[PDB]
RNA sequence: GGAGGGUAGUUCGGGGGAGAACGUACUGGUGCGUCAGAGGUGAAAUUCUUAGACCGCACCAAGACGAACUACAGCGAAGGCAUUCUUCAAGGAUACCUUCCUCAAUCAAGAACCAAAGUGUGGGGAUCAAAGAUGAUUAGAGACCAUUGUAGUCCACACUGCAAACCAUGACACCCAUGAAUUGGGGAGUGCCUCUCAG
């Protein structure tokens, strides 16, 4: 996937947070550049994240895989429901 | 008089189905739709030998009988449809196919639009005999 | 936890109804003109 | 037999010869009305006989009886075929045979299935022995033909679509537009089936037949 | 009448208002064969193989 | 036809047909060329085969189209071959 | 002793593994498609004597319109091709003539 | 296979009931006590609780499944058919 | 002019896995028509038939199979692979002034796949048809021929691991005379030509 290559580039040369609690903190502080949401996210939690992104003028990407796939893409051995990129060091 | 109100010079068309297998021959006259059979004479109605039912002679006798009976109903011409056994079968016409057609022409009928209508599968079931065939 | 779920559910779902009602009305007016 | 009565079969008005057959049926006795026995029959005629030295001598058209008007049976198009010995005459070895099946709908609400056949051609300059085609070009020919047929038939009533099929107007359009893809030869419409019909508008049948010739029966 | 032909169904009513009488045991279902808009009747295939 | 051919110094006729890597000494088949798009004042160096995508530096327009084999230039532009070395 | 170099079929090594079998035209025995003997037959529906009589009685074929023919592709097992004299045993050194086309 | 060569979980039955009835019941016994993947939360946490009832330890969801396995092959075919027929309108 | 990886023609092909449809045919039903035989053989007889068989036309259901085109043609490690459309992941050849720098060849032990028949559990059951039953032929006929007929033949999931599983020819590398053909990629006069088209 082309998004997987961009994600791998961010992990190499960027800053990010994994998880709902840390991502929402970045949105409140206005330091987030892009938010990636997995296909597993429950409907009520996804709607809350999209509202924060609308207020912050933050683009949203909808991942095709579930949280198990999103964690694997980031090289982790756990699940990540949502990911927030605070620094697009090289990618776009 | 029974058949049709038309001039004597006019042509009234029927359809004759000729089924010439290797064991019998059928001569079957209908109208332009397949319903409403007019005559049906087979080669086994004209012999007694049980092995000459497919002969050219038995086919000729059946064709002459049909022409005589249909000549009163005002039928002057016929379209021709010929067939062999077909689907899983010989696919080649039997001995009485030519005799029946020629006998119709000589007896005085008119012919038009001959055509062969053998049933042909575009992929079939298995045929009789083993994989070694008939021995 | 369950009180927070109801409050968020009440506010967010009502917002979607307001947004989609406006979109339907505006599209009808735009189409008619 | 003594119970039979004779009738006449009439084709629609987009045909030169209107009365092309005669038939028999039983007298109406008791609960048998003899018009219920006639309202579903299929009659076949030769296109060369109906329409007047072309390919038409090898084409057959079927008509289905819809109404009984006195001693005339009024009919509508039901199908079309090509006769088996004509197809075998166009087949050759060392060529690719291209076949297509198309589903189309007219404006009245008729559903049609059309079967096409075409063969590759060798060109006058050629010295090789094959004339075969790449499967990418075969797939392209099939789709371009499908689009042309569907778009042309989608804005026509049944009578105009039938005139298109039996007068070789669509055939020439397909041959001209498919030649640039691959050389091709002998493109034909092999068979047409009517797989769906509308709900018997009686006013439609009147307009299709126009002026009905009389009969001299009974 | 609003279910497309060839669809798998369960809890079918045999009479309007019966609240479900056919295909109620484990792993069972019915198949919709055809509709008849002239008479308003639907044909099904029952788990036992019969048609109703 | 009376000429005697040796393997150390092959004639021009027989060498021009050989596959690369089948010559006496293998070598490339490709070259470079200066391509001038209509206008834009700029000159770009383009590979003959150039499977990748190529955009002019100024107008940000594609110059060549990939192809199994040699690349094909867009209709307007005309090229000019460069010397081997 | 290898009688033939192609072993009686048209399947070189390193080309195929299996060819689908067909039924013999006559005995209905299953034979691979490349091994069988195949002929394309075009035969008239009526001979010369009968065609003259039928043409005279008809208005369609009465003036220079061809009568229909029968087209069939026949495939034979080896035994039924020999018995029906479609092919014959040939001398060694004559078994190599090929006859690429029907003439 | 240190404790038992081939009996597996059926080793609790001793030398009773026959080898082939035991083999047939072993396949359904293993999957009935296994942990199945949960699509709602992405965990292997689905466990059976009475025939046809499956509960996830992670998200605490209950699903109606099939007897001895979470999803039956007939169910997978049905979901695809219904999705295609819905998209057809 | 050893191996691996990359980019491109969205290249090439009955290569593989999933869906949705299509085509006639065999068998069985339904509705009309007709009236005395039909089937089968070297010749017949078991079979069907005025309680309407066989034949003709129009439909319906179900299971299998994709004719002709089809070849000293293509694809696959072998076994194998043939209707169309939509999809999923692969594989080879070619092109390259791309990358890397011996990563290789062949093999006891070990592993995976493997026509048909056969086995287990669920489906399905049109055709053909081991066992079996009738009729013939024969000195006899348990056989060949005829009418039937169960398991099988088809699908899913587990087994089995054998073929004239053959090119009766183990794998890798080098040299080696000619002339016509053929399949795929690349380089350098003629016909069609309003978009899977600078084709
Ligand atoms: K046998
Ligand atoms: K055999
Ligand atoms: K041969
Ligand atoms: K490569
Ligand atoms: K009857
Ligand atoms: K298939
Ligand atoms: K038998
Ligand atoms: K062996
Ligand atoms: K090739
Ligand atoms: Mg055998
Ligand atoms: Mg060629
Ligand atoms: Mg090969
Ligand atoms: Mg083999
Ligand atoms: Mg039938
Ligand atoms: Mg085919
Ligand atoms: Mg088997
Ligand atoms: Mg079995
Ligand atoms: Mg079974
Ligand atoms: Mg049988
Ligand atoms: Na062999
Ligand atoms: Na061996």
């Amino acid at each position: 996937d082309t998004i997987n290559t961009k994600i791998q580039l961010v992990m190499k040369s960027g800053k990010y947070v994994l998880g709902t609690q840390q991502s929402l903190k970045t949105l409140r502080q206005g330091r987030s550049k892009l938010v990636v949401i997995s296909a597993n996210c429950p409907p009520i939690r996804k709607a809350e994240i999209e509202y924060y992104c609308t207020l912050s003028k933050t683009p949203i990407h909808h991942y095709s895989g579930n949280n198990l796939d999103l964690g694997t893409a980031c090289g982790r051995h756990f699940r990540a429901c949502v990911l927030s990129i605070t620094d697009v060091g090289d990618s776009d | 008089y029974y058949g049709s109100s038309a001039g004597k010079d006019q042509l009234v068309y029927g359809v004759v189905h000729i089924y010439a297998s290797f064991n019998d021959t059928f001569v079957h006259v209908t109208d332009m739709s397949g319903r409403e059979t007019f005559c049906k004479v087979t080669g086994g109605m004209k012999v007694k030998a049980d092995r000459d039912e497919s002969s050219p002679y038995a086919a000729m006798m059946a064709a002459q009988d049909v022409v005589a009976r249909c000549k009163e109903c005002g039928i002057n011409a016929l379209h021709v449809k010929m067939r062999a056994t077909g689907g899983v079968g010989t696919k080649s016409p039997g001995p009485g196919a030519q005799a029946a057609l020629r006998a119709l022409a000589r007896a005085g009928m008119k012919i038009g639009r001959i055509e062969d209508v053998t049933p042909v599968p575009t992929d079939s079931t298995r045929r009789k005999g083993s994989r070694r065939g008939r021995r | 936890e369950q009180v927070r779920d109801r409050i968020v559910r009440a506010f967010l779902i009502e917002e979607q109804r307001i947004v989609k009602r406006a979109l339907k009305a505006h599209a009808k007016v735009q189409k008619e003109k | 037999m003594s119970r039979k009565e004779w009738y006449d079969v009439v084709a629609p008005k987009n045909f030169e010869v209107r009365q092309f057959a005669k038939t028999i049926c039983n007298k109406t006795q008791g609960t048998k009305i003899a018009a219920d026995f006639l309202r579903g029959r299929v009659y076949e005629g030769n296109l060369a006989d109906l329409n007047k030295n072309e390919d038409d001598a090898y084409r057959k058209v079927k008509f289905t009886v819809q109404e009984v008007q006195g001693r005339n049976l009024l009919t509508q198009f039901h199908g079309m075929d090509m006769t088996s010995d004509r197809v075998y005459y166009l087949l050759r070895k060392w060529c690719t045979t291209i076949e297509a099946t198309v589903e189309a709908k007219t404006a009245d609400g008729y559903g049609l299935r059309l079967f096409l056949i075409a063969f590759t051609k060798k060109q006058e300059n050629q010295l090789s022995k094959n004339c075969y085609a790449k499967t990418r070009l075969v797939k392209w020919v099939r789709m371009r033909a499908t689009n042309i047929i569907r778009r042309r038939l989608a804005k026509l009533d049944i009578n105009d679509a039938v005139s298109l099929l039996t007068r070789n107007i669509l055939r020439d359009r397909l041959a001209k537009r498919c030649n640039p893809i691959i050389p091709l030869r002998d493109l034909r419409i092999r068979k047409v089936k009517v797989i769906r019909t509308p709900k018997f508008d009686a006013q439609a049948l009147i307009a299709a037949h126009g002026e009905v010739p009389t009969s001299a029966e009974g | 009448g609003q279910i497309t032909e060839g669809c798998i169904v369960c809890n079918v009513e045999a009479k309007v208002g019966d609240r479900g009488t056919l295909a109620r045991a484990s792993g069972d279902y019915c198949i919709i064969i055809s509709h008849n808009t002239e008479t308003g009747r639907t044909r099904l295939k029952l788990p036992s193989g019969q048609k109703k | 036809g009376f000429f005697d051919s040796d393997l150390s110094y092959p004639t021009v006729r027989t060498e021009r047909m050989k596959h690369k890597r089948r010559r006496l000494v293998q070598g490339p088949n490709s070259y470079f060329m200066d391509v001038k798009c209509p206008g834009c004042k700029n000159i770009t160096v383009v590979y003959s085969h150039a499977t990748s995508e190529v955009k002019c530096n100024g107008c940000a327009t594609l110059l060549c189209r990939p192809t199994g084999g040699k690349a094909m230039l867009v209709t307007g532009c005309g090229f000019r071959k460069k010397p081997d070395h | 002793t290898t009688k033939r170099r192609n072993h009686g079929r048209a399947k070189p090594p390193c080309s195929r593994g299996r060819v689908r079998p067909v039924h013999c035209f006559n005995c209905s025995r299953l034979v691979p498609k490349d091994k069988s003997v195949g002929r394309f037959v075009v035969r008239r529906m009526l001979d010369q004597a009968s065609a003259r009589d039928v043409a005279e009685a008809s208005l369609i074929y009465g003036s220079g319109f061809p009568m229909p023919k029968l087209y069939m592709k026949q495939r034979y097992c080896i035994a039924c091709a020999i018995h029906s004299r479609t092919v014959r045993a040939r001398p060694v050194e004559d078994r190599k003539r090929r006859y690429t086309s029907k003439v | 296979a240190k404790r038992t060569v081939k009996m597996g979980v059926m080793g609790r039955y001793g030398a009773r009931y026959g080898s082939n009835p035991r083999k047939r019941a072993k396949k359904l016994e293993v999957s009935q006590h296994a942990k199945h993947f949960c699509s709602f939360c992405g965990k292997f946490a689905f466990r059976r609780k009475a025939v046809g009832i499956w509960r996830c330890d992670g998200c605490s969801k209950t699903v109606a499944g099939g007897a001895y396995t979470l999803s039956t092959p007939n169910n997978t075919t049905v979901r695809s058919t219904v999705r295609r027929l819905r998209e057809l309108k």
